[PDB]
């Protein structure tokens, strides 16, 4: 016989049954699931259902308090690779599954884990105490694998693939803390999870391959490898993303943002076309209409032609207006090439085509103040250069290109634009909060400036980074598809970026924000050696994402 | 949610924060919006379920007449502008849901 | 229900034991007992007797359920059953032959399918005709990754199709269905995340919203609302990528900026007040562009329009931008205006439009008066990549650009009509300077700006290589479903799009469009359908 230190692919190890594996459960599961017809893929000699195959891995740290969850899965055919392959060509399932755990530790450590199976109706949250359920305790010095079987406890006859209903949940948490008696640098171990279908698992209805469903597919296909190291732009400017930078404290950007549910945070449908308005006053300071600065303003609520919200026109930048007066150009901000045009079937004015600074002002045309809230405000635009002709008509509008730049006087270092203390906020939004050690992340890119035309990534002074919230391919992939059931609130969908000398994990919550395990650092992480992206799955927000950089 | 001490000597009402003594039948009908919750965990009003201070800023203040001794004080602000509540911005938190009875001069309103 | 087994099934089971025990062999499974859809092809009245209409090799990809199950197995063996369903009518005539060809024989015009063992298919048969293809292989099994030699099923014409009624209908659709044989099996389970090398297909680049939602063109970032065909042909190479990983020209697909650094500047008139600024540089001096040296990124690919005086020129490319000096330059305050960009020659004398890129020179003349005019030798332009089209009056002129106005480089292929198929050109709603409020309602027709291909497609095709995804001589075909009609669209190997509208110049509106669906690679001799609601 094998001496315990080598294990076969069909060897479960020890068997741990808590209280839910009963004979009547299996007898009621087999007999009732015959409403779908005769069972399919039921042959207890095939290689795909006799061996254990790889599902997952996780890490167990010394600093993990008792009662913290390390691994959770709902009951699904996605927990085994071959049933996940076979579920695209079937429309129903029933039965249970087996989970094999191998602890990669030594006989010098200490500590215990605990595993339990939760009934379908119980909410999996913060107030769940899994040590007051029937459970089983596993030592950290175990050499042979331990197998736990989760049965199918359901109130319905079978599980449709597009609508399973209520399912049980397997939870594995910390019983007692991990102890290393020598101390030092070694403070974590690893546990590997394999899976294998149970003897009473089956499929029923044949259907068509790659058929559509009433539920939702996993959000792994939108974020591929060309999105980061190639094509893919920002939400505010059409420039390729170059790097990744964290923020401390959080932010709230609500212009072109889409939730996991299909909904927008106000105006600005996601396409960099143009900015147009039909109502708004025009004026100019001074007694002479020569070499002046044009002054256009209109209240929030005058955007009748916007089909989403009436508060702002389409494609407007969500920047607070920095007040300036005189020939000195403003710092940062949003400036775009534009002109003016008059109402009542009117042609645009020839004599005034100039770059204007866009923003929201308070108390115009008197003392102009920056504003953080969009409700009860008034959109504004004023020129930075001198034009030779001014208009003073009450009906007037704008014509500004959607792509823009930043205006800076000195242009040596400045500051990444925009800041979280400058991004405006629509009514009804949830704000970013750093949970765990994970911090809100904002994508960085390269945008030209008015102070220097040649803004190349290299020498001749350090470059400036514009920051946008989410990529425009990602926003397109969420503006149509609804993901109410793809990811439960309270956790995030985590990927795994792999560089040439390290790896990091990035997340995506239900709020549409991205999380990384940066901690308290504000260093730009340049994405130049990144090769490939492999998705992982749904991970709880309390867990720490890795930051192995060389 | 409804026990014996709630209607006897402990519970208060959701408008005046006062001791509940009786029951008042309304044979015509009514609709109450502020500080009111349905059986879906949702509200249509503009107040949290607690009694605290009413605070608002950015509102026009004025006083009628010219003399400034023993003069009535006036203040107002528009609805839809009070950015203080995460719930809704119709009115600030704690504002009474009663229509304004008009009055002027040395007469106490009803 | 009876299941058919192959003639070589007992030798096929035994010799596949080198891969282990057979997997997924259960004769009562629902994925195995029923026939399911595979493909469709066309039988035409112009097909000579002896012509090949359909050809398929033995593979586990000719079934929707064995293709899903092949993601987790490194090997297969066994036969496969085919079924043919003719749409047909009782007024037609003609027969077909189907036979299995052993390995080692050519498939071509010299193949005599009528002297193999065959079956005969009628043009007006209601019940389907069935043929079984065995696994005639020189190996013990077929490993997934490198199978070996396989038989091929060939469909040919016995007697040509006849329509004695007359005109209109001249083509029949035939549907192929497939279920596996009794002796089919899998061996040697593997990781599903392993070798993901599956026939790369250009089907996922054109989905549904691309045409009834988000999606832009290569000239403007405007919503595509209509397709317009043009008979005769056209040539465009600005952001136009073909099916290889290569392109012919500048301007990588992003509407970010137009930036150049070196180039002379001048202005007419002896007074520095209310003039039209004129900036010009020759072709070949774009050092900052890493793709092509001909033009900076974002430069338009239409010709110049020769105008003078205070009249706004018809059509063209106008954009909001400014001038900027060199030597770590900041732009001048008193010159921001709309500038009209294009290609011309003979500047600053007689400005003439040019067809070819070589021997030309880029120019930039302002359309509105600017108070200051510089004359410095080092100068450049900082223009937004998104722009509008200038117009003298509002009206509705024409779709722009015309196929003759587009400037192309040497070495560019041209789109040509093949049969009744005619190259098309995607349109979009854009703004103008003659009327800012270009609402798609009353007050005359709106302006249409026309490009080559959907920018989205270019984005998704510039990453991958599609050299073997489409065999040359065919198009990749989609089927557009409207509310009261349907249409068919093509995509050649050279990056162009076609439709079988014939010699017509009427716009087709994508308003009642519901969904798209991929068809596959189809030969160019077959006319694409045009059964529209009119």
């Amino acid at each position: 016989s094998v001496p315990g230190t080598t294990t076969d692919g069909m060897d479960p190890g020890v068997v741990a049954t808590t209280s839910v594996v009963t004979a009547e459960n299996s007898s009621a599961s087999v007999a009732t699931a015959g409403i779908g017809g005769p069972p399919q893929q039921v042959d207890q000699q095939e290689t795909w259902r006799t061996n254990f195959y790889y599902n997952d891995v996780f890490t167990w740290s010394v600093a993990d308090a008792p009662g913290s969850i390390l691994y959770t899965v709902q009951h699904s055919p996605q927990n085994n690779p071959f049933t996940a392959v076979l579920s695209q060509m079937y429309a129903g399932w029933a039965g249970g599954m087996q989970f094999r755990f191998i602890v990669a530790g030594s006989g010098v450590f200490g500590g215990r884990l605990v595993a339990a199976v939760i009934p379908p109706g119980i909410e999996i949250g913060p107030g769940l105490e899994v040590r007051q359920f029937p459970h089983v305790v596993i030592d950290a010095r175990s050499l042979e694998p331990v197998t736990i079987t989760m049965p199918d406890l359901r109130p319905n006859m079978y599980h449709p693939t597009g609508d399973p209903g209520l399912v049980p949940t397997l939870v594995l948490s910390v019983y007692n803390n991990l102890i290393n008696p020598f101390g030092g640098s070694t403070s974590a171990i690893q546990v590997t999870v394999e899976t294998r279908p149970s003897e009473d698992f089956e499929f029923v209805m044949i259907r068509a391959p790659s058929s559509k469903t009433v539920d939702s597919i996993s959000p792994a296909g939108l974020l591929t490898t060309p999105v980061l190291t190639g094509v893919g732009n920002d939400n505010r400017w059409n420039g390729q993303i170059v790097g990744l930078q964290p923020v401390p404290g959080g932010f709230s950007t609500c212009n072109r943002h889409w939730n996991l549910n299909g909904s927008t945070y106000g105006w600005s449908s996601p396409r960099f076309a143009d900015i147009d308005h039909r109502r708004g006053s025009a004026s100019y300071p001074g007694n002479n209409a020569t070499n002046v600065l044009q002054f256009w303003y209109a209240n929030a609520g005058s955007a009748i032609d916007n089909p989403i919200s009436q508060v702002a026109p389409d494609g407007f930048p969500d920047m607070s207006f920095v007040p300036f007066n005189g020939p000195g150009i403003p710092a940062a901000g949003w400036v775009g090439f534009g002109a003016i045009w008059n109402s009542n079937s009117g042609a645009p004015n020839v004599t005034t085509v100039q770059a204007y600074e866009l923003g929201f002002a308070t108390g115009a045309p008197g003392n102009l103040q920056p504003t953080t809230n969009t409700s009860g405000s008034q959109t504004v635009a004023k020129s930075i250069y001198a034009v030779v002709t001014g208009t003073a008509q009450n009906p007037a509008g704008l014509f500004v290109m959607a792509s823009g730049v930043i205006s800076t006087p000195s242009a040596n270092a400045i500051t990444y634009t925009p800041q979280p203390d400058r991004i405006v906020t629509t009514p009804g939004t949830p704000a970013a909060a750093p949970v765990g050690k994970n911090t809100p992340i904002m994508f960085a890119s390269v945008v030209r400036r008015t102070g220097d035309v040649n803004a190349t990534a290299g020498s001749a002074n350090g470059t400036q980074y514009g920051t946008g919230s989410q990529p425009l391919p990602v926003t397109i992939g969420l503006s149509l598809n609804n993901y109410s059931s793809a990811l439960m609130p309270g956790q995030f969908f985590v990927w795994q970026l792999t560089f040439a000398s390290g790896f990091m994990e990035i997340g995506l919550s239900v709020d549409g924000y991205f999380y990384a395990g940066t901690g308290a650092s504000t260093t730009l992480i340049d994405l130049t050696e990144l090769i490939d992206v492999r998705p992982v799955g749904p991970r709880p927000s309390k867990s720490t994402l890795v930051f192995n950089l060389g | 949610l409804l026990t014996t001490p709630v209607l006897t000597g402990v519970g208060n009402d959701n408008r005046w924060n006062g001791q509940i003594v009786g029951l008042q039948p309304v044979p015509g009908g009514f609709s109450t919006c502020n500080r009111h919750w349905n059986l879906n965990g949702s509200t249509y009003g503009w107040s949290s379920p607690r009694f605290a201070d009413i605070d608002h800023r950015r509102g026009s203040a004025s006083y009628p007449g010219n003399n400034a001794t023993n003069v009535l004080q006036f203040w107002y602000a528009n609805a839809g502008s009070a950015i203080d509540n995460p719930i809704s911005q119709v009115a600030p938190d704690g504002f009474p849901d009663m229509s304004f009875v008009p009055f002027n001069g040395p007469g106490i309103p009803a």
